[PDB]
């Protein structure tokens, strides 16, 4: 079983800029594995298994609610800490198209279709329960649980939004989007402690140790 | 062996 | 309109290893431009927002193509030309990690569900129509394409395949893996130009003009 | 300015 309020109770319970982002980041870290025990069945999987899963998706898990957070938010971003993010800001640190990019593909569609945090506690369970993650000791069982995830939306989403039959699609067709910006928000960051000119902390650290990709 | 992430998931 | 049936006849109308997978890549570009030009609406975009699309997904577009034309295969991918790269031999060329990425996330998926090619065309036309595709003159009719385009897959999933449910879903959940494995493709081909040691064709070679990401 | 797709395109 995969009922959507768990993953919506999930949601609502863990409810230099660049410097801020990755103390953001690196907050916001330690409440994802609190979310992710929440999620039916995650804390069942084998230990190792959590850590692949968890070590795979951390970054989209957070770009989705940090940009789910800030639909209402014009040209920027909140952060967990309470800081807003302007896009001159991140523009004036650099880092203005990848910051562009979760504005335009994540923040704005998010708002156009008034994505709700039922929607948004499922894809992120989606991103959670990846099964091509390298390593897991069992993919199909992952695959099993984003199935479930995934079906329970669909039906979440046919009741509570029958007169737009192509949402369930247009929610699942953010996520290439997602993995796209997911992974040059990674890079990024692998050329911040490259250069050392940003403090990383502990456990967005720990996320840069091997394995990587 | 990523120690802190370890230890996050084994807790209550 | 978006009939399954002009999908599905625009993929059966184009029915160092390195280098022999730049040569029927380069190859595979000239028949892409004619599948697109098959795919219904395609060619009533203005000219420049053609070459857009085309541009930001000639690698997804052509990496799903032979994926699936693959999936008899055992442990390798058919190239266009006729030749076929085992994993051993790309393992050989140094390619080896990405090469399993494509069997283990693409081929051997479409393999498991019997994707048919009514489906790959769909999914690959999806892909065509990417409203986030940078410089678009008109974005909102580009997502208008692309949500006629899955409204008649999962129409033609439920009539075909009516006992699985979840298969319209299970089949867009195949296009964040197929974003990355293309974005990786595309930071081995700037590498291969960089290093100068493979040939490039033309069309392969236009394709890494600016713009890029 | 992306010479050989356009010519593709533009043709027939
Ligand atoms: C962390 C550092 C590398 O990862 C990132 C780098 C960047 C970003 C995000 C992340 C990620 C992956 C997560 C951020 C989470 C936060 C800030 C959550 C929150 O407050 O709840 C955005 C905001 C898009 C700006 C561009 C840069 C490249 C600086
Ligand atoms: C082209 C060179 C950069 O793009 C690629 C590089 C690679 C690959 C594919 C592509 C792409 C994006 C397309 C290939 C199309 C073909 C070969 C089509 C066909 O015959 O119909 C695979 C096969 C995964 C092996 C790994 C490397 C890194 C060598």
């Amino acid at each position: 079983d995969m009922p959507v309020e768990r993953i919506l109770e999930a949601e609502l319970a863990v409810e230099d800029p660049v410097t801020n982002i990755c103390q953001a980041a690196d907050k916001q870290l330690f409440t994802l594995v609190e979310w992710a025990k929440r999620i039916p069945h995650f804390s069942e999987l084998p230990l190792d298994d959590q850590v692949i899963l968890l070590r795979a998706g951390w970054n989209e898990l957070l770009i989705a609610s940090f940009s789910h957070r800030s639909i209402a938010v014009k040209d920027g971003i909140l952060l967990a800490t309470g800081l807003h993010v302007h896009r001159n800001s991140a523009h004036s640190a650099g880092v203005g198209a990848i910051f562009d990019r979760v504005l335009t593909e994540l923040v704005s569609k998010m708002r156009d279709m008034q994505m709700d945090k039922t929607e948004l506690g499922c894809l992120r369970a989606i991103v959670l329960f990846n099964p091509d993650s390298k390593g897991l000791s069992n993919p199909a069982e992952v695959e099993a649980l984003r199935e479930k995830v995934y079906a329970s939306l669909e039906a979440y989403c046919k009741h509570k939004y029958p007169e737009q039959p192509g949402r369930f699609a247009k929610l699942l067709l953010r996520l290439p989007a997602l993995r796209s910006i997911g992974l040059k928000c990674l890079e990024h960051l692998f050329f911040f402690k490259l250069i050392g000119d940003t403090p990383i902390d502990t456990f967005l650290m720990e996320m840069l140790e091997a394995p990587h990709q | 062996k990523h120690k802190i992430l370890h230890r996050l998931l084994q807790d209550s």
